[PDB]
C-alpha cells in the first residue's frame, strides 16, 4: 500500500531533510505515517548500526523497482571516497547499491543536483552530483539549498498519485515548480521596471521595498518557485525580507561572484 | 590499556561497532569495547565525513563568507552565519545598530529552541521511549498522567490519547513500520511504564507538528527556514512601522513575531521541560546516573546574550573554563589568546609540519590526511575496526590550555551555576530553574508518582546524560523568555525613533585596512561555537572554524586525552551488547552534529 522512500545521505548539511519537515501541505506527518513508508533516514530511524543497514536489503528485496530512493547530499571521489564512509565503506558505494533497483532517483537539493558548497572551488573532496555518478536511472533534481518545502512534498506527492516523475525541463527539473525565474513575479518587479533600486544597505530605498538588482539580487537569473509559493507556508522569501536572492537553485551559483556583485547586461532582463 | 582523566581505558574486552550512528545530523562512527560484565571500558568516537569549508572560503569576500559557512549545518542553521558576520565585524571594527543585534538575538534564541526542541523529541525520545510498549498503554491512564506531569497542557483526554494510540496502532499494524523497523523495542534498557511512553509518542507528534511555526520568525527577518539571510554590518530586514506593507518589518510582521514567541513559551513551559523532568525522575528511578563524562570535571562557554550590546560582563549565559570540577572558580575564557583555544590533529585525518602542538585557529591549517594505523581490521576503502591508536577521525581535537572540555548546554548551565554562586546576578534565572528541577526530580514527581523521595545534589544530577538532557530542556525554555524581553526591547526602540538595521560605513572594502584579524563566538545549540577569519588586500586569507561537536566528539590528543563523547560513554553497562540503547542514550545527549564538527 505505502511506496517505500529510501533517502540516503551522502555529504550534507541536512537542510533537505529540515525543509522537508516544515511543510503545511501535506503535513510531513501525514507524508510518513500516511502517504510514504519511510524505511531508511539516518536522521529519524530507530534502527542504528547493523540494524540500520539490514533494512535497506530487506526493502530492496521485497520492493524491488518499486521503491524510490531519496538523495541528500553527494558522494565524495577524493581521499578513496572515505571522505564520507558509512558502514566502514565509501557512500559511493551505498548510493550505487540502492540506487540500482530503485524506480525513481530524487536528488535532494543543490547538492545532490549539481555539488553543492562542497563543489565549490577547489572541492576538497571532488563531491560529484548523483546523476554524475548514476547515469542508468531516471532521475528528478529538485535544486536549492535547501527547496521550498511543499515544493519537496509536492514532488512526493505527484509520484505518489501518479507512479510518474512529472515533467522535467532540460536540467531535470520539475516544470510545475522550475518553470519561472524569480524575478517574473517577485512582487519588486514594478521597482525595478521603473529603475528603483536600493543601492545601500537600510537607505531610505531599502525601507521602501525598492528593487534589490544592485545589491546582487540574482532573481532575473534563477529559476524556483520562491516569488509566489514562498517559504514557511508563504510567510516571506529572501528578497520580502530584504536581501536579493543569491541563486542558491542554480546549478554552480556558488562559483558565480560575490552575492552582491550586480548581474550585468541589465537591459537583458 | 592507559590511565587518563581518571579513566581506566582497556581495548582487551569484546568490540562492538556502531556504523552508521543514527538520529544524528551527518555521519558517525563509534566502537567501544566491553568487559566480561558488559560495561563499556573504551570508546572511540570517529567522525566519518569532511568537506573542507575552511579551504573552500581562500580567497574570497569576508561579505559572502556566511552564506557558505551557513551551510556546514541546516539544522543548527544561521549559527554559523552569525559567528561568521561578528568575526568579519570584529576584524574591521564595525559596531552594528541595536535592532540589528535584537533581531540576531531573537534569531539565535529562536534556533535555540527550534534546534533543542526537534533535537529531544524526534532524535533523542527514543532512546527513553518504547513506541511498541505505547501501543498497550490505557488511554485513561495515560490522560492522568498527563495532568500530573503537566497541568496547564489543554492536550489531556482519553479519548485524545486514545485516537493517537489507533492510528499508531494501525500504521503498526500495516506491517510498514518505517522509522520504527528493526528498533530496539522491548529491550529491559526501557524503563518506563506503557502510559508515559504513549504520552511521549503524543508529544512527539504534536512537535512534529509546532516545529514549523516556529522557525517562522526566521523566515520573517532572515527570509527563509532553513538558511536565513544575514548581513555584515547589520540585518537586511529594513524596518518601517508605517508605505508600511513595502519595508521587509513593520507592526504587523512584529507582531506575528510576537504571537509565534508566545506559543513558544507555552510549548517550553507545558510539554518540553515537563516531559524531561518526568522522564528524567523515572531514569533516576530505576539508577541509570550514568555518562557524566567531562561534565563532572572540565566544562567551556565562551559566554552568551549580553543584555548589554558588546559588554561581556552583561552575559545572561555567561561563560568561562571549569577545572577538576571545582565549580568555586571559573576561569576566564579569552578566543584571541593563541595558548587557549587550540586544535591538534595527532589522531585526526589531517595534517600538520608538528603534530605534537596544537595550533590557535588564527593560526589554523586543515590539510586531509586520510590514513589507516597497522592495528586496522579491514582494508582502507573497508573498515571492519578503526584503529584508534592512530588517526581515526575526519573532527580535530580543540583543547583549551592543554585540557579536554565538555561544551554545551549542561556546561553553560554548570558555569551560570558557578557564576550565581560567585554572586553573578545575570545567571539568577538558570540557577532558578536548575533548584526548581532539582526539586521536581527529587521529591515532587517521585510524591506524585507514588516513588520514593531521593535527595541527589545538583552536583551529583547534572554531571550525568539525564542533566544532559535535562540541561537542553531549561536552556530552551529560558531562550524562549529571553527572546520575549527582547521583542519588548526592539518595539520599544523602533517606537523611540530609531529604525537603523544596517551600518554600511565599512561596506565597501576600499574603507577597509590591508589586513585584520577577527574572531566571532557564538553560544550555539550544542556549544561553544568559534570562527577566526583573517582578511588581506579585500579576500579570505584564512578562516578556521571551531565548532560545538569539534570538542565533544573530538578524538584524542597528543597526550593521549580522551573528548567528552568518549569519556561520556566509559563504565556504562549494556543490558545487550549487539544493542546499542545506552551508547545511544548518551551519545544523542550531547546532539551530536557531524557536519558541523568536520565542516
Ligand atoms: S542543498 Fe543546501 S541545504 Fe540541502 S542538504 Fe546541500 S548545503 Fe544543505
Ligand atoms: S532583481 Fe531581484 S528584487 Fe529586483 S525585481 Fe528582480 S527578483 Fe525582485
Ligand atoms: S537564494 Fe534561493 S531560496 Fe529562492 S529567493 Fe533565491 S532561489
Ligand atoms: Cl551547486
Ligand atoms: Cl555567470
Ligand atoms: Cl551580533
Ligand atoms: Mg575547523
Amino acid at each position: 500500500p505505502r511506496t517505500p522512500v529510501l533517502w540516503l545521505h551522502g555529504l550534507e548539511c541536512t537542510g533537505c531533510s529540515e525543509s522537508f519537515i516544515r511543510s503545511a501541505h501535506p503535513l510531513a506527518k501525514d507524508v510518513v505515517l500516511s502517504m510514504i513508508s519511510l524505511d531508511y533516514d539516518d536522521t529519524l530511524m530507530a534502527a542504528a548500526g547493523h540494524q540500520a543497514e539490514a533494512i535497506l536489503e530487506e526493502i530492496m528485496t521485497k520492493y524491488k523497482g518499486n521503491y524510490i530512493l531519496a538523495v541528500e547530499g553527494n558522494p565524495p571521489l577524493n581521499q578513496d571516497g572515505m571522505s564520507c564512509i558509512i558502514g566502514g565503506r565509501p557512500f559511493i558505494e551505498q548510493l550505487k547499491y540502492v540506487a540500482k533497483d530503485a524506480k525513481a532517483i530524487i536528488s535532494w537539493g543543490s547538492c545532490a543536483s549539481w555539488g553543492g558548497v562542497q563543489a565549490a572551488k577547489p572541492n576538497p573532496t571532488q563531491a560529484t552530483p548523483v546523476h554524475k555518478v548514476i547515469t542508468d536511472k531516471p532521475i528528478i533534481k529538485v535544486p536549492g539549498c535547501p527547496p521550498i518545502a511543499e515544493v519537496m512534498t509536492g514532488v512526493i506527492t505527484y509520484m505518489l498519485t501518479f507512479d510518474r516523475i512529472p515533467e522535467l525541463d532540460r536540467q531535470g527539473r520539475p516544470k510545475m515548480f522550475y518553470s519561472q525565474r524569480i524575478h517574473d513575479k517577485c512582487y519588486r518587479r514594478p521597482h525595478f521596471d521603473a529603475g528603483q533600486f536600493v543601492e545601500e544597505w537600510d537607505d531610505e530605498s531599502a525601507r521602501k521595498g525598492f528593487c534589490l538588482y544592485k545589491m546582487g539580487c540574482k532573481g532575473p537569473t534563477t529559476y524556483n518557485a520562491c516569488s509566489t509559493t514562498r517559504w514557511n507556508e508563504g510567510t516571506s522569501f529572501p528578497i520580502q525580507s530584504g536581501h536579493g536572492c543569491i541563486g542558491c537553485s542554480e546549478d554552480g551559483f556558488w562559483d558565480k561572484g560575490s552575492f552582491y556583485d550586480r548581474l550585468t547586461g541589465i537591459s537583458q532582463f | 590499556a592507559y590511565a587518563t582523566q581518571g579513566f581506566n581505558l582497556d581495548d582487551r574486552g569484546r568490540r562492538i561497532v556502531v556504523d552508521p550512528v543514527t538520529r544524528i545530523e551527518g555521519h558517525m562512527r563509534c566502537e567501544v569495547n566491553v568487559d566480561a560484565n558488559n560495561v563499556i571500558r573504551n570508546a572511540v568516537s570517529t567522525g566519518t565525513m569532511w568537506r573542507g569549508l575552511e579551504v573552500i572560503l581562500k580567497g574570497r569576500d569576508p561579505r559572502d563568507a556566511w552564506a557558505f559557512v551557513e551551510r556546514i549545518c541546516g539544522v543548527c542553521t544561521g549559527c554559523h552565519a552569525l559567528a561568521s558576520v561578528r568575526a568579519v565585524e570584529n576584524a574591521l571594527d564595525i559596531r552594528i545598530p541595536k535592532n540589528a543585534h535584537l533581531i540576531r538575538e531573537i534569531m539565535a534564541k529562536t534556533l535555540q529552541v527550534h534546534d533543542h526542541a526537534v533535537h529531544f523529541y524526534h532524535l533523542h525520545a527514543l532512546d527513553w521511549v518504547d513506541v511498541m510498549s505505547a501501543l498497550k498503554a490505557d488511554p485513561k491512564r495515560t490522560s492522568e498522567l498527563q495532568q500530573l506531569v503537566s497541568p496547564a497542557h489543554p492536550l489531556s483526554s482519553a479519548g485524545y490519547f486514545r485516537d493517537i494510540q489507533n492510528r499508531l496502532k494501525r500504521f503498526v499494524e500495516s506491517g510498514q513500520l518505517g522509522p520504527f523497523m528493526n528498533g530496539y523495542w522491548g529491550s529491559k534498557a526501557y524503563v518506563l511504564p506503557p502510559e508515559a511512553n504513549l504520552m511521549a509518542v503524543t508529544h512527539y507528534l504534536e512537535a512534529l507538528d509546532l516545529q514549523k511555526e516556529w522557525v517562522k520568525i526566521h523566515t520573517i527577518f532572515g527570509g527563509k527556514n532553513p538558511h536565513p539571510n544575514y548581513l555584515v554590518g547589520g540585518v537586511p530586514c529594513a524596518i518601517n512601522l508605517d508605505g508600511a506593507a513595502s519595508a521587509p518589518v513593520n507592526m504587523e510582521r512584529l507582531s506575528f513575531v510576537k504571537a509565534r514567541i508566545d506559543e513558544i513559551i507555552e510549548f517550553n513551559k507545558n510539554v518540553y521541560v515537563p516531559d524531561v523532568l518526568a522522564i528524567g525522575t523515572l531514569y533516576k528511578q530505576a539508577g541509570w546516573l550514568y555518562g557524566g563524562g567531562l561534565a563532572a570535571t572540565n566544562v567551556l562557554d565562551y559566554g552568551e546574550y549580553p543584555n548589554v550590546a558588546y559588554n561581556k560582563s552583561t552575559d545572561q549565559l555567561p561563560g568561562g573554563a571549569i577545572l577538576n570540577g571545582n565549580w568555586d572558580e571559573v576561569f576566564p575564557v579569552d578566543p584571541r589568546d593563541s595558548q587557549q583555544v587550540q586544535e591538534f590533529v595527532s589522531h585526526s585525518w589531517y595534517k600538520y609540519a608538528d603534530e605534537s602542538v596544537g595550533l590557535h585557529p588564527w593560526d589554523g591549517v586543515t590539510e586531509p590526511n586520510y590514513v589507516l594505523g597497522a592495528n586496522t581490521k579491514g582494508t582502507r576503502t573497508r573498515i571492519e575496526q578503526i584503529d584508534e591508536s592512530a588517526k581515526y577521525s575526519w573532527i580535530k581535537s580543540p583543547r583549551w590550555r592543554g585540557h579536554a572540555m565538555e561544551v554545551g548546554p549542561l556546561s553553560r548551565y554548570i558555569l551560570a551555576y558557578a557564576h550565581a554562586r560567585s554572586g553573578n546576578k545575570y545567571a539568577e534565572r538558570p540557577k532558578e530553574q536548575l533548584e526548581y528541577s532539582a526539586q521536581m526530580i527529587n521529591s515532587a514527581i517521585p510524591k506524585a508518582l507514588g516513588l520514593p523521595e531521593t535527595q541527589y545534589t545538583l552536583k551529583q544530577l547534572l554531571p550525568s546524560t539525564i542533566g544532559r538532557t535535562l540541561a537542553r530542556a531549561l536552556e530552551s525554555q529560558y531562550c524562549g523568555e529571553m527572546m520575549h524581553s527582547d521583542w519588548h526591547d526592539l518595539v520599544a526602540n523602533i517606537r523611540a525613533g530609531d529604525t537603523a538595521t544596517a551600518n554600511v560605513d565599512k561596506w565597501d572594502p576600499a574603507t577597509w585596512p590591508l589586513q585584520a584579524k577577527g574572531v566571532g563566538t557564538v553560544a550555539a545549540p550544542r556549544g561553544a561555537l568559534g570562527h577566526w577569519i583573517r582578511i588581506k588586500d579585500g579576500r579570505i586569507e584564512n578562516y578556521q572554524c571551531v565548532v560545538p561537536t569539534t570538542w565533544n566528539g573530538s578524538p584524542r590528543d597528543y597526550k593521549g586525552q580522551i573528548g567528552a563523547f568518549e569519556a561520556s560513554l566509559m563504565n556504562t553497562p549494556m543490558v545487550n551488547p549487539e544493542q546499542p540503547v545506552e551508547i545511544l542514550r548518551t551519545l544523542h545527549s550531547f546532539d551530536p552534529c557531524l557536519a558541523c564538527s568536520t565542516h
